[PDB]
RNA sequence: UAUCUGGUUGAUCCUGCCAGUAGUCAUAUGCUUGUCUCAAAGAUUAAGCCAUGCAUGUCUAAGUAUAAGCAAUUUAUACAGUGAAACUGCGAAUGGCUCAUUAAAUCAGUUAUCGUUUAUUUGAUAGUUCCUUUACUACAUGGUAUAACUGUGGUAAUUCUAGAGCUAAUACAUGCUUAAAAUCUCGACCCUUUGGAAGAGAUGUAUUUAUUAGAUAAAAAAUCAAUGUCUUCGGACUCUUUGAUGAUUCAUAAUAACUUUUCGAAUCGCAUGGCCUUGUGCUGGCGAUGGUUCAUUCAAAUUUCUGCCCUAUCAACUUUCGAUGGUAGGAUAGUGGCCUACCAUGGUUUCAACGGGUAACGGGGAAUAAGGGUUCGAUUCCGGAGAGGGAGCCUGAGAAACGGCUACCA
RNA sequence: GGACUUUUACUUUGAAAAAAUUAGAGUGUUCAAAGCAGGCGUAUUGCUCGAAUAUAUUAGCAUGGAAUAAUAGAAUAGGACG
RNA sequence: GCCCGUCGCUAGUACCGAUUGAAUGGCUUAGUGAGGCCUCAGGAUCUGCUUAGAGAAGGGGGCAACUCCAUCUCAGAGCGGA
């Protein structure tokens, strides 16, 4: 009798099963990025795959119209604010480029090794998770 | 339709409350009540002329036009002084983007001013339920006869 | 234990519908009628119980019962009952004649009397004499706001007579 | 008990209809008065909302207004002796609207003597001066008057003596008592 | 179904009063009174979820029945009491007088007015009709039921009350050229002199109306409340004065405003 | 976010299905399971049956306290603190649960009531209640009959209750009252004109009937029957009053009446004072509950247009015992074949009627991502329906109620 | 205000339009699914941004269009205007 | 080489069929008809208004004649209610 507790789920899931190629290249970012779940990589490969939809959508509008203007330049500031769009490329045709490792090289993750503290990313993974 | 014989019922035919004095001698017989629909809808001479009663006259009679205003084909008059139009449409059916042709016949009073005919398109107004299919009252005859006289003799 | 009911007859059970405020029954609801069985109005071997009440008495005394008294538990509480009971006509104070009752709680016996209903006391007297004042008040009132519109319409003719004579 | 519900009865198409819920109190009905003549008999019944209504069963006297006269008197109804839907409440003599009723006359009688100073069938100063300015006005009617030698007036309920417990009616004139004349002789 | 309803399932309760989803699960019903349920606004939201003068509900009804709070001059004691468009809110002590008067989003915004502000209604006639005993009557949106008007009042028409007392002072007529508060549709909360009326018979008078933008919009003459002249109201309109800034406007000028 | 792959041959290109693959707010089940947040959950089958507990009651300074109750005290010899029981009032017609029926039904989007009912809240609203009407009718306030209670009892047994004796009212039943004015009728007399008049009656609201007013489509005239106001006595009549709707016989008003007569305060709480002609005179403050009619609000009841899954191994259907329509009535809160009576012969259909099926409640919706679609919604919101099956009904503003009654079936 | 008007389909814009749900803006729930919060100082007696927008088609209303495609008319002139 | 049918064995499925076979559900004729609701009657009792007697009460104001309102009590007669 209550208000329905809204939710969703954050990650595709490759429809072929055994493609070596794609197996070979995620098992190359989870090894390079400290990742224990393929699905940390799905989850990311989601969530770009829907601001890329998002994008294309866009794109096909006229230029200058009033949602594509105010939308889609509110996601392109969002790319920004983050570190993933770079401030030279910033007109919603690289984030129809754009690609996984942009969002894997900016966690926390990753930024507690690149600049010091870890000398791994495991160390990196240890630390954080260790308050 | 009706016609004829006017107080031809067990009881007396009047129009309620429309008192003429015996004793004031006038030289029209009887008092007649009228109205206007509305919306636009002259109130035909024969209406007023006429000597009918009909309560569920939209111009003479006790009832209201008010709500939907509706026009359809005559295809039925065989019964009395009600009618039954038929109003086409078409249906737009998505998957296929294309349409078909439907139709409902509609119930509906038509007053003893009017003199329809089958084929006449007419112009109709929602008022109260007046009998058990009925919620219409033939309010205008925007046809005529179809051309009939034109489909006379030799020479 | 079935209860008799005045006015069915027979010497037997039967089961009627009863209703509000009629023997045998007591409503639990609104409206609410219940099929209960009862007992006949006639007299029979079945009778457990024959409720009998004296009209008049022998020659004898019967022990706990025309040899002793009871009271009648309470008093006059109404005004005009009191005035009744004694039979006072409508002038020698009501006050006073009030039974009142004495109750020793331990060592301080103490006196209890009702609370007069029904009695013309002053503060009546005002409320009725608002009643009325009220009423006329708002009847000249609504006479002067009548008038008012009057006014307000009889001049406003005026200015359509004066516009009228401007054209 | 009775429903005027739409439920139940066949379309217009013709097909027969389901059962989609049951009885409703508000959709009720209740059966006729079937009110008669004679001693004041009414009961009032509760309605929705409250307000009663007056079921008359048997009645003997009504309010019935002379329509031409600008007058209404107090009447006892003597007997009903037409009616357009069922020529049973005629024989039964049942009392209900358009119902076509014979009453006393002598009140109208009374007041029709004085008031023109006439009197039907076939002194005072002031009261001369009345009269006298009256007349061109008693002309009364042939029908009416010889209504009025036999002592009964022709009358048409338009009250509803089941409903507001009142038997009222208007006295027959004109168009309208020609027909019941006709149609009330032609049919004995 | 059976009788009247004595719930409000909170989810179905109007979103103008800006109830959160979740915590409770029900929302308080707008009790019977001068205002359409969906369009009116119970004390209980504007003292605690509008005010903050509050937290728990019960506080609510304490502090009101301390009389504290009154509406248009009566003290008021209903908790979940049908507050709605013009009302007057007075809390004698803090000193403060609200005015309930729409947003331009759709909501009821807080306005804070002068103490002599608010001593006057402001109320759009919804019917003049002849009364018994021959006294005519206007009744105004509010359920206001005032006897003897001017022979002029027309329905749609606006009108001033004096809320201490009964009579109706001034009053505007429904002309053309008219500074309207549109108050239904999603054009309501908007404000802008009327420019002209398309008529339909019997069907909805839809109205065309012009904020100081030279911005266009149409309504229907039932959400169109009268409020006075050009650039001059009747009453303390608040911070936009209903002139509906686009997305991108909004966006604009709440980031103009951002060195910290 | 527009992909295919394995299997007919010796081998080939096809056709084509089988199988693989991916997801499912999709059930089950199996093996394994450590941390945070979020938390669906006897729907599917059997709207199958149920032990026990609980889920509906409720009091303000302000209807009713003589508890032989408690507390005492702070005046209180009518009552007053506080308060079990019982009376009275309101509530129990919302909530919660289920998806059984239901296929033009429900639901939906859109309408209508000039077709009705409505507790309540909100704003309005009431000088008339008596009677041949001077030897007066309680209004300084009219009548009992009851619970609780006391006491006498009955049955194995219930929220069973009998006989007796008391007593309250904002319960029950009664029943007075207040200004001026005018409008209508009658009319004693006096007296002839062209005629005018003392004083007797009726005129609150509601109910029922008949009648009239409710104008306005641009402007003028003669006459008959009535007959109004001012005579400059042949006569004039001049200013003349107008609400609303697209639309009414509308709002509103007048006339003649009618009624086992609706309402118009026999009520409660704090204060307790003004003003003398010193009468327990006459007045007077704040708001409580009530009270008729109108408006408002919450509603409800019907209702216009259009839209449903499979099916022709269902093509004709509808009027037995209303089928489609006319008249009148009855019944309803009201429209209507809703019902009755009389009368007619109509109403739907290959643009698929009527019938059958549904493991069918309808919608917001959900699952599946090139698009078009396909599939699903018992289930947190809305509408409907039901309370083991059926009918019937009391109370009431609201129920055909079932945590109400009555009867039948199980 | 009086007097009359051949009927349509199509398309546009608009009004009327519950929420939750979806698409989507803003805010660093430490992240995240979410939630509609929150953010700032004089943190000893306040200050303040919000709580958007979009879809919401079929049918009904309203408005602009005059291609496409239907419909009606003057032949026994019983025609048009005056 | 491939290959067709009768015939023979084991398993499974569906069909036809004496029993005028059986079971559930929805409708339903005719007959019997409980129950509340309406209505003609009923009157265990229990009062009511009208007509009059027999004993006291209270006075419209009198030297005798004269005279109203409220309440209660028993032989006895009309008009209705619960």
């Amino acid at each position: 009798p209550r208000a329905p507790r809204t939710y969703s789920k954050t990650y595709s899931t490759p429809k072929r099963p055994y493609e070596s190629s794609r197996l070979d290249a995620e098992l190359k970012l989870a090894g390079e990025f400290g990742l224990k779940n393929k699905k940390e990589i799905y989850r990311i490969s989601f969530q770009l795959s829907k601001i890329r939809r998002a994008a294309r959508d866009l794109l096909t509008r006229d230029e200058k119209d009033p949602k594509r203007l105010f939308e889609g330049n509110a996601l392109i500031r969002r790319l920004v604010r983050v570190g993933v769009l770079s401030e030279d490329k910033k007109k919603l045709d690289y984030v129809l480029a754009l690609k996984v490792e942009d969002f894997l090289e900016r966690r926390l993750q990753t930024q507690v090794y690149k600049l010091g503290l870890a000398k791994s990313v495991h160390h990196a993974r240890v630390l954080i998770t260790q308050r | 339709s009706t016609e004829l014989t006017v107080q031809s019922e067990r009881a007396f035919q009047k129009q309620p409350h429309i008192f003429n004095n015996p004793k004031v001698k006038t030289s029209k017989r009887t008092k007649r009540w009228y109205k206007n629909a509305g919306l636009g809808f002259k109130t035909p001479k024969t209406a007023i002329e006429g000597s009918y009663i009909d309560k569920k006259c939209p111009f003479t009679g006790l009832v209201s036009i008010r709500g939907k205003i509706l026009t359809g084909t005559v295809v039925s008059t065989k019964m009395h002084r009600t009618i039954v139009i038929r109003r086409a449409y078409l249906h737009y059916i998505p998957k296929y983007n294309r349409y078909e042709k439907r139709h409902k016949n509609v119930p509906v009073h038509v007053s003893p001013a009017f003199r329809v005919q089958v084929g006449d398109i007419v112009t109709v107004g929602q008022c109260r339920p007046i009998s058990k299919t009925v919620r219409f009252n033939v309010v205008k005859v925007s046809a005529a006869a179809g051309k009939a006289n034109k489909q006379f003799a030799k020479f | 234990g079935f209860p008799m009911k005045q006015g069915v007859l027979l010497p037997t059970r039967i089961k009627l519908l009863l209703t509000k405020n009629v023997s045998c029954y007591r409503p639990r609801r609104d409206g609410e009628r219940k099929r209960k069985s009862v007992r006949g109005a006639i007299v029979g071997p079945d009778l457990a119980v024959l409720a009998l009440v004296i009209v008049k008495k022998g020659e004898q005394e019967l022990e706990g019962l025309t040899d002793t008294t009871v009271p009648k538990r309470l008093g006059p509480k109404r005004a005009n009952n009191i005035r009744k009971f004694f039979g006072l006509s409508k002038e020698d104070d009501v006050r006073d004649f009030v039974i009142r009752r004495e109750v020793t709680k331990g060592e301080k016996t103490y006196t209890k009397a009702p609370k007069i209903q029904r009695l013309v006391t002053p503060q009546r007297l005002q409320r009725k004499r608002h009643q009325r004042a009220l009423k006329v008040r708002n009847a000249q009132a609504q006479r002067e706001a009548a008038a008012e519109y009057a006014q307000l319409l009889a001049k406003r003719l005026s200015e359509r007579k004066a516009e009228k004579a401007e054209i | 008990g009775i429903s005027r519900d739409s439920r139940h009865k066949r379309s217009a198409t013709g097909a027969k209809r389901a059962q989609f819920r049951k009885k409703r109190k508000f959709e009720l009905g209740r059966q006729p008065a079937n009110t008669k003549i004679g001693a004041k008999r009414i009961h009032s019944v509760r309605t929705r909302g409250g307000n009663k209504k007056y079921r008359a069963l048997r009645i003997e006297t009504g309010n019935f207004s002379w329509a031409s006269e600008g007058i209404s008197k107090k009447t006892r109804i003597a007997g009903v002796v037409y009616h357009p839907s069922n020529n049973e409440l005629v024989r039964t003599n049942t009392l209900t609207k358009a119902a076509i009723v014979q009453i006393d006359a002598t009140p109208f009688r009374q007041w029709f003597e004085a008031h023109y100073g006439q009197t039907l069938g076939k002194k005072s100063k002031n009261a001369e001066r009345k009269w006298a300015a009256r007349a061109a006005s008693a002309k009364i009617e042939s029908s009416v008057e010889s209504q009025f030698s036999a002592g009964r007036l022709y009358a048409c309920i338009s009250s509803r003596p089941g409903q507001s417990g009142r038997c009222d009616g208007y006295i027959l004139e004109g168009e309208e008592l020609a027909f019941y004349l006709r149609r009330l002789t032609a049919k004995k | 179904a059976r009788g009247p309803k004595k719930h409000l399932k909170r989810l179905a309760a109007p979103h103008h009063w800006l109830l959160d989803k979740l915590s409770g699960c029900y929302a308080p019903r707008p009790s019977a009174g001068p205002h359409k349920l969906r369009e009116s606004l119970p004390l209980i939201v504007f003292l605690r979820n509008r005010l903050k003068y509050a937290l728990n509900g019960r506080e609510v009804k304490a502090i009101l029945m301390q009389r504290h709070v009154k509406v248009d001059g009566k003290v008021r004691t209903d908790t979940t009491y049908p507050a709605g468009f013009m009302d007057v809110i007075t809390l004698d002590a803090t000193n403060e007088n609200f005015r309930l008067v729409y947003d331009v989003k759709g909501r009821f915004a807080v306005h804070r007015i002068t103490d002599e502000e608010a001593s006057y209604k402001l109320g759009k006639v919804k019917k003049v009709q002849l009364g018994k005993k021959g006294v005519p009557y206007v009744v105004t949106h509010d359920g206001r039921t005032i006897r003897y008007p001017d022979p002029n009042i027309k329905v749609n028409d606006t009108v001033k009350i004096d809320l201490a007392s009964g009579k109706i002072t001034d009053f505007i007529k429904f002309d053309a050229g008219k500074l309207v508060y549109v108050t239904g549709g999603r054009n309501l909360g908007r404000i802008g002199t009327i420019v002209h009326k398309e008529r339909h018979d019997g069907g909805f008078d839809l109205v065309h109306i012009k904020d100081s933008l030279d911005n266009t919009f149409v309504t229907r003459l039932n959400n169109v409340f009268v409020i006075g002249e050009q650039g001059k109201p009747y009453i303390s309109l608040p911070k936009g004065k209903g002139i509906k800034l686009s997305i991108a406007e909004e966006r604009d000028r709440r980031r103009a405003q951002q060195g910290l």
